[PDB]
RNA sequence: ACCCACUCGGCACCUUACGAGAAAUCAAAGUCUUUGGGUUCUGGGGGGAGUAUGGUCGCAAGGCUGAAACUUAAAGGAAUUGACGGAAGGGCACCACCAGGAGUGGAGCCUGCGGCUUAAUUUGACUCAACACGGGGAAACUCACCAGGUCCAGACACAAUAAGGAUUGACAGAUUGAGAGCUCUUUCUUGAUUUUGUGGGUGGUGGUGCAUGGCCGUUCUUAGUUGGUGGAGUGAUUUGUCUGCUUAAUUGCGAUAACGAACGAGACCUUAACCUACUAAAUAGGGUUGCUGGCACUUGCCGGUUGACUCUUCUUAGAGGGACUAUCGGUUUCAAGCCGAUGGAAGUUUGAGGCAAUAACAGGUCUGUGAUGCCCUUAGACGUUCUGGGCCGCACGCGCGCUACACUGACGGAGCCAGCGAGUACAACCUUGGCCGAGAGGUCUGGGUAAUCUUGUGAAACUCCGUCGUGCUGGGGAUAGAGCAUUGUAAUUAUUGCUCUUCAACGAGGAAUUCCUAGUAAGCGCAAGUCAUCAGCUUGCGUUGAUUACGUCCCUGCCCUUUGUACACACC
């Protein structure tokens, strides 16, 4: 068989990068539990849309939300 | 040999066992163990001769076992009761004929 | 001089050995383990070597005499079955040749295989027995190759994270060939499935057919092969299994230390032929007869209708029968058989096949296999899966084929006849009939899971009358150019179908060499096979249908017999 040449690139996948987990919430003056980031209109509170620079995609819907806010 | 003996006991006209493959040493050979009658050619082959081919797997290579049995034509149940070439004639009966006319009457 | 009979001596010879001998053979090579008549000479595995040396005899060449070191597991003898022979005999075969036919090799083209070329142009096979073969007619798939990307289909075992997350998912654009989250921008999801290593595997159109199976091909579809007694040999062996004549045949008649047998051949089975004899039919065909269409017009002729009734010749297919070389005539040990009539559906094994022995081949397949050993490989995989390309490239060799080089034609009409087939409901099969289109094709409708519909597959070659009459001409059709269709996701590297145009090579093919003996050769289509689409290929099938042997070893190959052999890995 032919001599293996290979033209570079030994790529990999997204290994997740585990950040903080519960950073999309705030708890203040004893008992209160206030929400950070807009909750998903497709499926209610628990799943909250990712807020970027006019980019509003989901996780359970995986991608299906794009409208401006 | 044992197989052949068994076949004989079962009352078959002939047995032919071919064992093909590597039976000691790499260079392989088909050994042939036979007894009795056997036919080979013609339509009486599919009538009386029953065949079997099974390949045996061993950790150095494959064997192939080919077994033929020539069933007795007389013990047939359904189909022809002999080989087509076999012609056997019946025996005549004894005669003391002449002894001059006479008539049996009722 | 013969002739007969006897007799001593000689050169030999023939048959038997009851004796010898390893046997070939031997009246001595006998009277030898049942060993002694008298004597002379010579040998003690093969080489080294009739050499070295010393004598001696020779004019000389040489002779007589004659070692050893060292080397070596054999050298040899007689026979055996093979194999082979530029030995001698006898067979057989259109894969031999005659008598002929049809040709290929020449030409243009399809298409195999080289060689070259290439990122790759994937490989397997190279006399018959590789070369339109791998059912190999590749647009991707196939796919084994190449340029690139994607995925885990990394079992299970043991461990590091063990949820403050193991880890799955990811639109928008740059990313990328790319509505591949391939990822890098991201920060939303996912919940212990897993991932990171180490044991361990699994997949591989990876490798080896020289490790194998199975299948096949070939010796060989040739007539060959074997054992039980008996005979001959000390034995391997041999005879049976053969001088002849026969046959397609070790098929027989025969001859005979063999006799009777088995496998193969034959028998068989499938098919193709005949059946006014059965058994049958509105899924076959008829008859009369209803109604009915056209005729002459007398009753008569051709029709359309599953309207009645009946029939089975043709039809299909069940059960039978029938040919056994029958009858006769020749010819031959008056045998087996062969030849000629005659009758017959049938007289080449009645035609054609299917099956097909003993022994084999380092024949071909590990690219048919969840047939497979071992080796390689095993997450930048030789697993895969997408994407494009390649298998199809051309100075060139050869291998099957198609088309043709015309007047036995060509082109136009018109006439107008087949047999094998195949064919869908979960798909998209075969597809009449009606309209649209010069075509190709559309379209609407159908009929058919089929002796029912396609289909009477009204197929070609053909036959009838016409146009050109032998000029690379209206022979011939290659390249081309443009359009219109069709299949498919995709047609440039024309898939293919059609339309107009273009009109190339070739006036029957050298050295060679294939196939063939009767419904055969050859001509001509059709058909299934692959197939979404593509036929110059293939298994069948019909249609048209000859010429010439009815033989022989001259060539070629095979077989046997006799011989020779120092070969038996067998003349490479
Ligand atoms: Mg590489
Ligand atoms: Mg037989
Ligand atoms: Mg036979
Ligand atoms: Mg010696
Ligand atoms: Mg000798
Ligand atoms: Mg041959
Ligand atoms: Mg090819
Ligand atoms: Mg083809
Ligand atoms: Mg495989
Ligand atoms: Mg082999
Ligand atoms: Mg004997
Ligand atoms: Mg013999
Ligand atoms: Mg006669
Ligand atoms: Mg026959
Ligand atoms: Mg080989
Ligand atoms: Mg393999
Ligand atoms: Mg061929
Ligand atoms: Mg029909
Ligand atoms: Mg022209
Ligand atoms: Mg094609
Ligand atoms: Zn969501």
């Amino acid at each position: 068989k032919k001599v293996y040449t290979t033209p570079k690139k030994i790529r990999h996948k997204h290994k997740k990068v585990k950040l903080a987990v519960l950073n999309y919430y705030k708890v203040d003056d004893e008992g209160k539990v206030a929400k950070l980031r807009k909750e998903c209109p497709n499926c209610g509170p628990g799943i909250f849309l990712a807020n970027h620079g006019d980019r509003f995609y989901c996780g359970k819907c995986h991608s299906t939300f794009a409208t401006q806010k | 040999y044992g197989v052949v003996r068994y076949v004989m006991e079962s009352g078959a006209k002939g047995c032919e066992v071919v064992i093909s493959g590597k039976l000691r040493a790499a260079r392989a050979k088909s050994m042939k163990f036979a007894d009795g009658f056997l036919i080979h050619s013609g339509q009486p082959v599919n009538d009386f001769i029953e065949t079997a081919t099974r390949h045996v797997l061993l950790r150095q290579g494959v064997l192939g076992i080919k077994v033929k049995i020539m069933k007795d034509p007389s013990r047939n149940t359904s189909g022809p009761k002999a080989l087509p070439d076999a012609v056997t004639i019946i025996e005549p009966k004894e005669e003391e004929p002449v002894l001059e006319p006479s008539v049996k009457d009722y």
